[PDB]
């Protein structure tokens, strides 16, 4: 059992994301990894998804895991996960191994989880596997050079989604919510969570709850991408602190029916504080913003944000 | 039996995603200013990461070039750098040609330049262009992976920059290249401002472990050290530091070390995002840059 | 050694449950259905120990089995027609990351025709992957392909995946007799699985990392070394099969009075067993007709081929497939055997034939026709049509 | 015609702009994906009209674009490596139910090797799904693929979905003159899609119902013939292209000092490029030898390289390509040219290449080395192994 | 715009899903499929993913729709619905047709919605296309001979799930509820119900208010299986009416985050007069019968079915 | 065919209602081939796969192969030239094509208390039909699998009766059949070209307008619904209820369609003033 980690200080040392990877300065995701491998410890298994945390991690022929981990399609990170479950616990009760039963993580991108990955996602927590699913979410394809996708932003500028006299916002479609998709519907489905690399603690702390369920857990990880949403190396949490505090990310532990809400926030801002520093939201006008706040409101009523925008 | 006289390669150094799209458009502005012309971005380096050197490759010639498809050159005649910093730990003189130029975008002074890059081998000439001020650098989610670029070509700090590298090789007119650029005037003053001086005179396969299957690492990923990708470094103030370890627990690379003394930076593998110095509440970190340091 | 009259899914099933398989994902489709059925019952009555998993699909179940298998399990799973073409991105990281996954496949038609009988066009979309491939002409050799495709599969000269083929229908539901081995047989015969590389916290590996652009080349050769190694790993198998289990089995090719044959039938599956009924009715008339059956489709037995059937005027090839737009317009043995026997392209004629379409059956009539146009063919010694249509063209 | 220096990707959006076409699909993956990015700023620039679907995969992107040509409208849609083979299952249905469907392949390697470089062996993995295939090895020609094939897949007579190949980086990236074509040329080249059946609520029809058993082969011969008169709407295609747009193209064989050449490197793709180049300067040697580009994969022109190829002392396959397990140990192109060339086996030497492997080019250098290795074949007439993998064996 | 129906004498004579189909006597997907053609009208496309709905009603080279029918992959119901969407939003506005914008219903089995075609539908909700899809559930892959699926109830009997020694429920694992993974998270969404055939005018109803919507609706009608429930052919209403009586299917109608229930059950039956009368639940023992039912009660907790079991 | 002819092999076609009856179909064949086995016969037992998957009342079949001989005839799905025709359930008669391909000397079994001169008006033309037989294994029986094989033997002879009786769960009922079994004896492949030719383009057809022809479903019925419009209240329940549109609502009340009536007794089972009842469809000539 995963005990609670007190503080920053009173973390553990030991690192199991080891320095040395090819991944963007101030990578979001890789704090992200960084943070999930601590709290995990050294019996885990990782199952990466084609994305960032898997090409630039392991480029070339390396990588920065002190754990085991193994390459998994973007379709099966889930489904591939369910068989490493499966053959360990399989393994175990035949008396072909003395190995314990490991830590199986997966470390998938939104495109991986939401989009793509959906439906290996759904089957395990229908079949009930005892494995941790972790979404990593930049809100694009980013390695791909950032590519439209369900949670990317409404009027957010990429690749696929660019900003023209046609399409004045670029991406029309509002996000999807998978943390509440997955939430309902799966009996088998012990523990939801949110958590952004603004708060280290709670993350951690997140991911070792869900290590400690006598089932799926799944852990829904805000992971802003400074190369994708253009901003600069060094305010990256800035924007995974200010998401939270403007309500463009909720954290939350959904649990027995019932939101419980991580962060207290006393006075939540605007968008437009958020999105200004962000050259992804550079061509939308106030009637954009404006959109995007009452969507922003309404989203923020489903986990309980009552508290009116300062 | 396949040279190429009439051939000129060119490699630009960058720093990447902050730079990826200057040195492309340094590249592609010539070619459309020239013959027969090759313009593209090293897709090796691709994706680009955030002040990882990454490469924008040029090839002008009077004869029909035969040599498209090779991702890289491997052989340079004018090596240009955007950034200042990348004269340290990347090997940017690899099988360079004589008679050479190499273009440096900085305000610093040659000798100061020369003093990390020890031996110029069959380097002939180097040019330094403070294009810092002229332009402004430029970034956009736009032309990529081979997209058309909605801002134009030689719209930043590219223009500026590729002027230098005419006023010493004298590849295309200046007309010609101001014609393919957004901003003229600024290469009007990289061509005019310059400062240029003249120098003085099988084994695959058995690296190929089982089904690429590689030992997970112990303590660091040696096979990814990301140290030279620093433009700047995070110096520390000890009697600022209160050992909150807050810069410990928020860099994405594990390049802090917990110590009795205090919070250790690991100077191989940082990439200098600045995080640290950002996220420190105690302000005892500041970024300097890090060709202010000899080690 | 218990003999039993036994349909070739549950056959398969006692092969996959002396192999004391570890992992089992299933999914519906027929005619391979009844195999996992057999499976779900058997682990339901304790006659296996197993995790039976309920799949959400294809590309679920052959993802299930990859990741299994590199926790070091021995994994079985299989599907049939278009589930063969959804789980087709999975089958080449699973070669890639020498995963010797075993799959049986069942044989039917895409969509179209749909979900009827069977044709051979599903796997052999999977040409390319990396795979051991063969076909079962009969449930005894279901059972017992099972059983070696697992030893030379899982062989570590080899650690290679296997499609375990039989045709729908005619081999997974007409019974037949089946000597079903004791696991005293098994034991002796398959060793427990072992990969150099597995998924262990107490000896941890990183598998399938981004590799070096420049190191593209050596992954690929060291792949294709592992599988022209497969047939000198697989020739041990077979005699070893027959010294254990009393059934001498042919690595490459299922001769049927072929000696005096002046022109022989070649192919694949259940099929064959019908050729040689109407082969050996020609032989008692005094007509030097043979057939030659495929045992290993993959690796491609093309020296073999060369060797041993280069003795014949004129060679008709079966290809119960539809193979579009290949070249010679007849199917891809057609174009594999031609390109065997190259080098005796002006002696040894060879024509194509394509039947058993949508699942039909190849006739007693239909391979007398082709034997009599062999005929034609070996007194003329010219050839017309490189394939024929049957029966709309011949 | 306005010349552009511009990538494989621009100048296939811009054959598309040109095609006016009414359905995009879209996702990413290297390198295919600037196609899509440059689409979605015609849309957003209002370049081009057309409904731009945000896939949520590829097996969803070729499931788009199938009921959307069922509703009448003319659509595009495009993969890459395993983005190919994920969308396997729905290239027969597509094909089946006679829907043109267009889909650009910017070639890349499966996984493993990974997503660095290019190899056909994603794309040759749907070589009997009933499509038209070919590769495209300029920038330029990526764009004239792209119409020739809208025009020849809704040809009536046709009615059948094409892949637009095209090698990875090399033409996908890589720039090139591009002379861009006028509306009123393309116009006069590409008439509206118009399909016999078509799901519309006032002329009401079942498409793909279940049919009978005993129906499966006349469905199947049916698409069978509709593939083959594909070769003489292509030919009509490539001499109406010529009138137009003032380019002649070969339907079948781009070849390059073939007519006096002893000893030939055959193959296709951008590589076919380097070949080329290297051909040329060894006939100013005095060496007579030649390349044959093949620009047309599927329907494989058997009986014009029949034809065309068999005046030749020695034929080099180049197979950009893991195919593996295939006969002769080299790949699709070697089997099916071997077997084209049947009746010419014992006179016309044939030997495969497998380069470019990773994504690695072929070099001039290592195609010097193929065309040294032919005059030695070519002076003894013998053959010692069928194939070579470049650099490791040759 | 597709009036309501008020009752069975005010319900529509005229059929759109004419008599001749290889289904089974006393089809429950078969009557869905009828009142589903009778309440959406000519102007409507139907799309049959690959299943019993598909097979044994195009059995063998026909069709009982008089309106256009495509067949798709069990994989994409909703991929290839979005294409026909898009594919008639896009030839009108560049009048390339005359023809007005049709009823585009999915018509897709449990497997087809739940299991392996949910990827396709939730991606088609997101898209916000104009497009009604409904999921029939025979709580089995029926066509393949009966099968384990999603929706396939606890310790129920299929040829995946047989009841033995080591498995004595046959099926270990508990339904996933679809119509609630995919009401929450798809800002498009805009209507979500659940129907049964027991009820044919709520249910035809709740079509026309999910076509009658401008964007992506999803129905999961509850149609009880004779040949897969093992039970008699004229049973099947019954069957129908039971598991709703019983709590083992909920009728409501959730909008804006609110369940409104459509039938009032007074009083709830124990889960036993449902399942004895089916005999894939013939080898469970009376604690199996306990899960279920405490799994029921839950089931009924989170909709707002608040009423006690009478002789419990 | 010539060169390929069993003339010791037998054909047996069992015709049974789908899923309700076809375990019995399957055990009649089952008996009668491991009986066979007994005396040195090859045999062969399956289900028809073409008929898979089975619905509720359509008529399926099962089939039996017994030979002196190896069986060269195993990968044919069907018995295209029966010698033996059984049926489980009495209305089989009744617009279902039992006598397809029948060969010379044949004998068809049927399950009846019916006279053998009624079923005659059922059967049509007889063709080469060599022999009838009747028997009523419904109340033998009170599996109908013996008493239904037991009569087969009693006209064809095929195996011993003691083989037989050493092979079924009940001899007794077998042996019944064999002694009440009432015997009669009476008087004694398309182009490729055509089949292509009725192949539409893609597959695609047009779609109905009224009825779907393609599937008639008539002869699935068992039973048929019949009305007392005395007894009717006009609810129309039954109409709404029908999956197979059916009824049709005139100011007459409920019109039943007996074109495709499969008679699975829905509109019997709702209806809550039992004006509909359940009848044998024998009872009918239409
Ligand atoms: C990709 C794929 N996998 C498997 C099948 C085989 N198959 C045919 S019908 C069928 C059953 C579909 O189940 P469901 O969606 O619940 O519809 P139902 O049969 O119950 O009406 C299956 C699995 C298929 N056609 N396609
Ligand atoms: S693109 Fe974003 S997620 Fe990927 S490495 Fe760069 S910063 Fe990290
Ligand atoms: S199996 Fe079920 S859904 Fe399919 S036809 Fe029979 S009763 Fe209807
Ligand atoms: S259900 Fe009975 S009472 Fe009602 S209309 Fe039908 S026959 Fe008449
Ligand atoms: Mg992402
Ligand atoms: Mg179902």
């Amino acid at each position: 059992m995963l005990d609670r980690i007190a503080s920053i200080k009173k973390a553990p040392d030991e690192e199991y994301y080891v320095p040395g990877h090819r991944t963007c300065a101030g990578c979001g995701p890789a704090l992200t990894y960084r943070l999930v491998a601590k709290a995990a410890g050294p019996n885990t298994i990782f199952i990466g998804p084609t994305g960032c945390m898997y090409v630039a991690n392991t480029s070339y022929g390396c990588g920065p895991w002190r754990v085991p981990w193994i390459h998994a399609q973007i379709t099966n990170g889930g489904a591939v996960a369910s068989g490493i479950e499966a053959a360990y616990k399989a393994m175990i009760r035949k008396k072909k191994t003395d190995a314990e039963f490991p830590n199986i993580i997966v470390m998938a991108g939104d495109g991986g989880a939401v989009d793509i990955g959906l439906q290996a996602l759904s089957a395990m927590l229908y079949r009930g596997h005892d494995v941790l699913f972790i979404c990593y979410d930049n809100e694009s394809y980013a390695n791909t050079g950032i590519q439209t996708s369900p949670t990317t932003p409404y009027g957010a500028n990429t690749t696929f989604t660019p900003p023209g006299e046609v399409v004045p916002e670029g991406k029309k479609l509002f996000p999807k919510d998978n943390p509440k998709v997955i939430a309902h519907g799966h009996p088998e489905l012990k523990y939801v969570a949110t958590a952004s690399i603004g708060w280290p603690v709670d993350l951690m702390n997140k991911v070792r709850k869900g290590l400690n369920q006598e089932g799926p857990a799944y852990i829904h990880i805000h992971a802003p991408c400074p190369k994708g949403w253009q901003f600069p190396a060094d305010k990256t949490i800035e924007m995974a602190k200010l998401a939270v505090q403007t309500g463009m990310f909720q954290l939350y532990e959904y649990e027995n029916g019932e939101y419980k809400l991580s962060v207290k926030v006393d006075k939540r801002k605007p968008v437009s504080e958020y999105m200004k520093l962000q050259k992804r939201f550079a061509h939308l006008k106030p009637e954009h913003i404006a959109k995007m706040q009452a969507f922003v409101d309404a989203r923020c009523a489903e986990v309980g944000i009552t508290v009116p925008v300062v | 039996l396949f040279a190429e006289p009439n051939l000129k390669q060119i490699t630009v150094w960058a720093r990447g995603v902050v730079m990826n799209k200057d040195a492309r458009d340094i590249v592609v502005a010539l070619t459309e200013a020239a013959k027969y012309v090759q313009a593209w971005e090293n897709y090796v380096d691709l994706p680009d990461r955030i002040y990882v050197p990454v490469r924008a490759y040029a090839r002008i010639s009077s004869d029909p070039i035969e040599s498209k498809y090779i991702y890289e050159n491997e052989t340079p005649d004018i090596v240009v750098l955007v950034e200042e910093s990348l004269i340290k730990g990347v090997p940017i003189l690899k099988g360079i040609r004589p008679g050479s130029t190499l273009v440096v975008n900085t305000k610093r002074s040659i000798d100061t330049i020369l003093e990390f890059l020890g031996d110029t081998g069959n380097l002939a000439q180097i040019v330094t262009v403070d294009a810092n001020s002229m332009a402004e650098a430029v970034m956009t989610l736009s032309g990529a992976e081979g997209a058309t670029d909605a801002t134009g070509i030689g719209a930043g700090i590219a223009a500026p920059i590729a002027g230098a590298v005419v006023k010493a090789t004298g590849i295309v007119d200046v007309e010609n290249l101001a014609a393919v650029v957004k901003n003229p005037a600024a290469m009007r003053r990289g061509y005019a401002e310059a400062q240029v001086r003249q120098l003085p005179p099988t084994e695959l396969l058995r690296q190929m472990p089982f089904a690429g299957t590689v030992p997970s690492p112990v303590t660091e990923n040696e096979g990814m050290v990301t140290g030279n990708w620093r433009i700047q470094r995070p110096i520390i103030d000890r009697e600022a530091c209160t050992e909150c370890y807050t810069c410990w627990i928020y860099c994405p690379d594990s390049c802090i070390t917990r110590t009795e003394e205090g919070p250790v930076f690991n100077m191989k593998y940082c990439k200098g995002c600045g995080l640290c110095t950002a996220v420190c509440p105690s302000g005892a970190l500041t970024n300097v840059p890090e060709l202010d340091f000899k080690d | 050694g218990k003999v039993r009259n036994i349909s070739g899914c549950v056959a398969v099933a006692h092969g996959v449950r002396l192999a004391d398989v570890d992992v089992i994902c299933s999914y519906p489709i027929r005619p391979y259905t009844g195999i996992m059925s057999e499976l779900a019952r058997m682990v339901a009555d304790g006659e296996l120990d197993a995790e039976f998993v309920h799949g959400e699909g294809e590309h679920a179940q052959l993802s299930v089995v990859y990741g299994a298998s590199a926790a070091g399990a021995r994994v079985f799973t299989g599907s049939s027609g278009v589930g063969v073409t959804y789980a087709m991105e999975v089958y080449s990281p699973i070669s890639g990351e020498r995963l010797p996954v075993q799959m049986a496949i069942a044989d039917r038609t895409l969509d179209p025709p749909g979900d009827f009988g069977e044709e051979h066009t599903d796997a052999e979309c999977c040409r390319d992957q990396g795979w051991i491939q063969g076909w079962a002409s009969t449930p005894q050799e279901a059972l017992d392909n099972t059983l070696i495709y697992y030893r030379v599969g899982e062989d570590q000269r080899v650690l290679l995946p296997q499609y375990a083929c039989l045709d729908g229908y005619f081999v997974s539901h007409i019974l037949g007799p089946v000597d079903i081995p004791d696991e005293a047989q098994v034991k002796e015969f398959l060793p427990p699985y072992k990969n150099h590389h597995v998924l262990d916290p107490r000896k941890p590996q990183i598998i399938g990392p981004q590799i070096e652009p420049a190191m593209g080349p050596p992954l690929q050769y060291q792949r294709y070394q592992a599988v022209k190694g497969v047939h000198k790993v697989l020739e041990e198998a077979c005699d070893e099969f027959a010294r254990i289990f009393g059934r001498k089995y042919d690595p490459y090719l299922d001769e049927y009075l072929t000696d005096d044959a002046e022109v022989i039938i070649f192919g694949q599956g259940a099929h064959m067993e019908t050729a040689k009924a109407v082969a050996r009715r020609l032989r008692n008339l005094g007509e030097k007709v043979g057939v030659a059956r495929l045992r290993t489709f993959r690796p491609f037995p093309t020296e073999q081929i060369k060797e041993r059937l280069s003795k014949f005027k004129a060679i008709g090839v079966l290809d119960v497939s539809a193979n579009f737009g290949i070249s010679c317009s007849g199917g891809v043995l057609l174009s594999e055997l031609r390109a065997a026997l190259y080098d005796y392209g002006d002696k040894v004629k060879t024509v194509g034939f394509v039947a058993g379409l949508g699942g039909e059956v190849v006739t007693h009539d239909e391979f007398y026709r082709m034997f009599q146009k062999l005929k034609e063919i070996a007194k003329t010694g010219k050839v017309e049509q490189t394939s024929y249509w049957i029966p709309f063209e011949l």
